[PDB]
């Protein structure tokens, strides 16, 4: 009896084996991604804009290449302890409304302290600046000057490696391009080509955010394989 | 054949790609084996490379000894056959280890979200037992053949002469195509394809897209340098006995130059692929 | 809302007030006796014969 | 105000509370123990590398009877193996992939888990139809689980993200008592073996030790300067060890309420992430964040060993009923058995 | 146990200056990096500034460049923070708070609704 079930628990494991190895396959093939914003991000359009209890999981595809794209929203504000999970999701999709001078710091804060994070020291980050048309809109207003929160904006120019819209009337680039350059100089603080930010311009009528998000996606792993299948 | 190239040159270009070769195939299989345990099919195209260099080191000293003592075989015939058996097989193995880790560096960076079965340790050592196996029986034609030639001035000139088997001419043909010429132009395409997806990507910076560039123009030199004047200048020999159906021992003469060049791809090649290598470095 | 939770603070505290206590040295003393007493049980303090491992 | 001279009273207590406590201060652990043989340097080694596993291991648990584990793993499974045969007996796919603990119920015949959904999951390990499915979706909590321990084969006790810690009928599946007081989210707990009293640990820097049956907090305990990542019963039960991110390991006793030594070295710096005592209690086993366990003398506060090994950090740590053994998961998702 | 008490606050002219201490007693200085956070009346919990272990890598919010200042002394366990200059807009109340873990250059959740290491913290009033 003794030999029978002993033999007897090979088989199980066997059939396990056979299962997990199936399951493997599927494990490397599927893309995790992280979705971080606060309330007013603005992770609801895109998210909305690609799909079609607690953690809301959203599964979109594109190219034969699944993403899963996971938002948490039933925890609390205290993340210090269950943001540690995600310390192997392939990028962090930040999502930060630009068009809001008085939550912009604290997204700035969040995003430093994400890259600074010892566990997710190793994530890319795709940058999403989410809402650019309320941001144009409120520059040609002129009733909310960016001088009242961010005292660096007067001295700045935009950079010559800019492409600005036929419409963009360079106020509204320039004001662009200081929100993105105020997030990428908390990305260039820190850091090796292990970490990088992908930032990109959207608003709520993008819709080709899926693609930009599978490219920036293609160029981590890429980097990732130039690390490891000894190019680099 | 001058004997005093082969009794002077042939000895130090050799015995130094011995001492240089022998260390470095050890520590590259050593790097291969525990990249492999970290489950990369490139440690296992490394290690199966490696093995080939280094079976070459261990077989050099027949062949040494031989060049030096004027090209004669005073050992078994068998001895002679044997050592240019393994000779062979480890060139064109290690001809086929170069093309395998290129197409697999290619599918893994130009590639890096698809083609996931390609790249498995299930896969890797298929294709490795799979090229060492179809070498074997590929080489195993000269074993059954002789190639010990006994020269009365008494000298066994083993695969030395001209002319020799036309049957050996089929198979110069079939290995001057089908060892070097499908891996040379599969590495250049591989390889320029590496270059322009390195380019094109973000996260590289400047600097590192320089060191990949004058690594991959390395290897592609170091695999033409090597290689092209073998094959070059064994086509060279056929067209000028088989198509004839002083100058052809001039000719011979290079050719043993040559198979001296392509002695130095023992010691070009484990560097150029673990020693710069950051991962095995550490 | 704030006395409130302040409020709660104070009972619950005073309630982990009136606990009778005892000196450290003999809850000390009590450890030490119980480590003592269980010595020879225990197979990482004193490593056991390869017969009772069921690892090896 | 109303709050003022309240909280003037609250800082009175604490005044009070504080004295007394002083007042039980009489000589350290060292002083007693300095002259006990010292264990010496023991040595362990990994005779069992479990492994099958796709993603970092989160959590293990051990049973009853020292022969069967379970441990959890962010790919999305709860597969529990033999660990005499190394054989995989069970293997348990779960709806939600972010499980942040497992618990291998006294009885041998059901294991729990839960994660980032705030649902502890209950599986049924020995059905009759010999297919595990689960038993009971455990819902009402509002944060993640942090730790689910099996008080009996019929109530379960679970620690969340919102500050709270319950006691769950499994038979209904409503909660029974709802144990709050930490302003931080409770981590780790830990029962005792006469199962009426558990200690709980949160990112307050606080050790609250509760009742079962009143659902009141008894004791408080504040040594810490950190959050609290693991604790664990001394097994006489009146003392528990705890973990911070503070890179020290303190030990609490409960009856006279105060530390008795705290278990770190300079060059530690990182956290700890999982600790536990062995049977005689002679050994304080604590996980670290570096890649390896450190090994302590829970009486002369001396590091007697390491169990280094580990690829990634060290997540969870377990020792057997028999003492026999001692398992430690990570990141690198490998689980390793010590002996 | 993890205290923090805060000091300083107090009604003043606007363009004064007053200077809010914070004591820190209950666990080791030298190895954590504070932070400041205020509150203003219909408002949730904001940023101010930050400075990490030994007095460098100094940080402000946008609003009050220039006219903060932050220091720390470890001899003392003491956050300092002069306000300089004030407005009618930095009506709120001020807390010390602290980094989660020590040794560490990433701050989480120091501006959240409950926080653990966290002191009560005094209101500053500004008022003609």
């Amino acid at each position: 009896d003794q030999r029978n079930e002993e033999k007897a628990q090979r088989e199980a494991n066997k059939k396990i084996e056979k299962q997990l190895q199936k399951d493997k396959q599927v494990y490397r093939a599927t893309h995790r991604l992280l979705l971080l914003g606060a309330d007013n991000s603005g992770k609801s359009t895109i998210v909305k804009q690609m799909r079609i209890s607690g953690i809301f999981e959203t599964k979109f595809q594109v190219d034969k290449v699944n993403f899963h794209m996971f938002d948490v929203g039933g925890q609390r504000d205290e993340r210090r302890k269950w943001i540690q999970c995600f310390n192997d999701v392939t990028a962090i999709i930040f999502v930060v409304d630009s068009s809001d001078y008085n939550r912009l710091q604290e997204a700035l804060n969040l995003f430093k302290s994400i890259w600074n994070n010892r566990w997710l020291r190793t994530i890319s980050v795709i940058l999403f600046l989410n809402k650019q048309d309320l941001l144009a809109e409120k520059v040609l207003a002129g009733k909310s000057k960016i001088e009242d929160y961010f005292p660096e904006f007067a001295r700045y120019t935009t950079p010559e490696d800019a492409t600005p819209e036929p419409g963009e009337d360079p106020r509204v680039t320039r004001a662009k391009y200081f929100i993105r350059d105020e997030f990428l100089r908390i990305s260039t603080a820190s850091g090796d080509g292990r970490h990088y930010c992908y930032p990109h311009f959207t608003c709520a009528v993008d819709t080709e955010n899926a693609r930009r998000i599978f490219n920036d996606c293609r160029d981590i792993i890429q980097r990732m394989h130039l690390r490891q299948y000894e190019l680099l | 054949e001058q004997h005093d190239l082969d009794h002077y040159l042939f000895p130090i270009v050799y015995i130094f790609v011995i001492i240089v070769s022998i260390p470095a195939n050890i520590g590259s299989l050593c790097v291969s084996f525990l990249q492999a345990k970290k489950e990369s099919e490139l440690g296992i195209y490394l290690f199966s490379l490696s093995l080939s260099d280094l079976l070459y080191a261990l077989t050099l000293p027949l062949w040494i000894d031989y060049t030096w003592n004027k090209d004669n075989w005073t050992f078994s015939p068998a001895l002679c056959k044997g050592s240019a058996f393994l000779m062979y097989m480890n060139f064109y193995s290690s001809t086929a280890f170069l093309t395998c880790i290129a197409v697999d560096r290619y599918l893994a960076v130009v590639y890096p979200l698809k083609f996931f079965f390609l790249r498995t340790r299930r896969f890797a050592l298929m294709v490795s037992l799979s090229i060492w196996i179809l070498e074997t029986i590929f080489n195993a034609v000269m074993l059954w053949e002789d190639e010990t030639v006994v020269e009365y001035c008494n000298f066994t000139l083993c695969y030395d002469k001209y002319p020799l088997e036309k049957w050996q001419i089929n198979l110069n043909l079939f290995r001057t195509c089908t060892g070097y010429a499908i891996p040379l132009v599969t590495i250049l395409i591989c390889n320029r394809k590496v270059y322009q997806a390195v380019r094109h990507n973000k996260a590289t910076e400047n600097k590192e897209k320089k060191r990949i560039i004058k690594l991959l123009v390395s290897i592609t030199v170091i695999f033409v340098l090597c290689f092209t004047p073998f094959h070059v200048m064994l086509l060279i020999r056929c067209i000028l006995e088989h198509a004839v159906n002083n100058s052809g021992k001039r000719t011979y003469t290079m050719y043993r130059i040559t198979v001296a060049l392509t002695s130095l791809n023992c010691v070009a090649d484990p560097i150029l692929y673990c020693f710069v290598t950051e991962t095995g470095r550490y | 809302a704030s006395i409130a939770q302040a409020r709660k603070l104070v009972e619950q505290l005073k309630m982990e007030a009136n606990i009778d206590r005892i000196k450290v040295s003999k809850a000390a003393a009590d450890l030490m006796a119980y480590c003592e007493a269980h010595a020879k049980e225990d197979p990482l303090l004193t490593p056991v014969p390869a017969s009772e491992n069921p690892f090896r | 105000s109303e709050l003022d001279q309240l909280r003037q009273e609250a800082e009175q207590l604490k005044n009070q509370i504080r004295d007394a406590r002083k007042a039980c201060a009489d000589a350290t652990l060292s002083q007693i123990t300095n002259n006990i043989d010292p264990v010496g340097r023991i040595q362990m080694r990994t005779r069992r590398t479990l492994r099958g596993h796709l993603a970092k291991i989160y959590a293990m648990h051990w049973g009853t009877d020292s022969r069967l584990l379970v441990s959890a793993s962010q790919d999305g499974k709860l597969i529990i193996w033999d660990s005499y045969t190394t054989n995989k007996v069970h293997a348990i796919p779960l709806r939600s992939s972010w499980v942040m603990t497992c618990a291998y119920a006294p009885s041998g015949n059901y294991v729990a888990c839960g994660g980032l959904d705030n649902i502890c999951s209950i599986y049924n390990l020995k059905t009759r139809e010999g297919n595990v499915r689960v038993s009971r979706e455990l819902a009402g909590h509002t944060g993640y689980l942090s730790c689910c321990r099996f008080l009996d084969d019929n109530q379960i006790v679970t620690s969340s993200g919102d500050t709270t810690c319950a006691l769950w009928d499994i038979e209904t599946g409503q909660q029974t008592t709802t144990f709050t007081g930490h302003t931080g989210d409770v981590m780790s707990l830990s029962l005792a073996p006469d199962t009426r009293l558990f200690v709980s640990g949160a990112c307050d820097a606080s050790a609250k030790l509760w009742d079962v049956r009143e659902g009141m907090c008894r004791q408080t305990f504040t040594g810490h300067e950190s959050d609290i990542n693991a604790i664990c019963f001394f097994p006489n039960g009146n003392a528990f060890a705890t973990g911070s991110d503070d890179a020290t390991c303190r030990l609490f006793d409960l009856r006279a309420d105060q530390e008795l030594m705290t278990y770190s070295h300079d060059n530690i710096i990182c956290g700890i992430t999982s600790v536990s005592f062995s049977k005689s209690g002679r050994l304080l086993l604590a996980g670290y964040d570096d890649f390896n366990c450190n090994v302590w003398d829970a009486l002369k506060a001396d590091r007697a060993g390491v169990l280094a090994g580990h690829d990634n950090r060290v997540s969870c740590l377990g020792v057997t009923d028999d003492g026999m053994a001692v398992a430690t998961g990570s990141w690198d998702s490998f689980l390793k058995i010590w002996n | 146990q993890v205290q923090l008490q805060e000091s300083g606050g107090g009604l003043v002219q606007p363009g004064g200056s007053l200077r809010l201490s914070c004591a820190a007693s209950g666990f080791t200085f030298s190895n954590y990096k504070m932070n400041w956070v205020r509150q203003a009346p219909g408002k949730g919990l904001e940023w101010v500034s930050d400075i990490s272990q030994s007095g460098a890598s100094i940080s402000y919010t946008g609003s009050v460049k220039g006219r903060f200042t932050i220091s720390r002394d470890n001899a003392k366990n003491t956050l300092y923070l002069q306000m300089n200059s004030l407005k009618p807009e930095d009506t709120a109340v001020y807390y010390c708070a602290r980094c989660p873990a020590p040794f560490t250059r990433d701050c989480f959740d120091v501006t959240s609704t409950t926080y653990a290491y966290r002191g009560q913290g005094t209101q500053v009033t500004v008022s003609s």
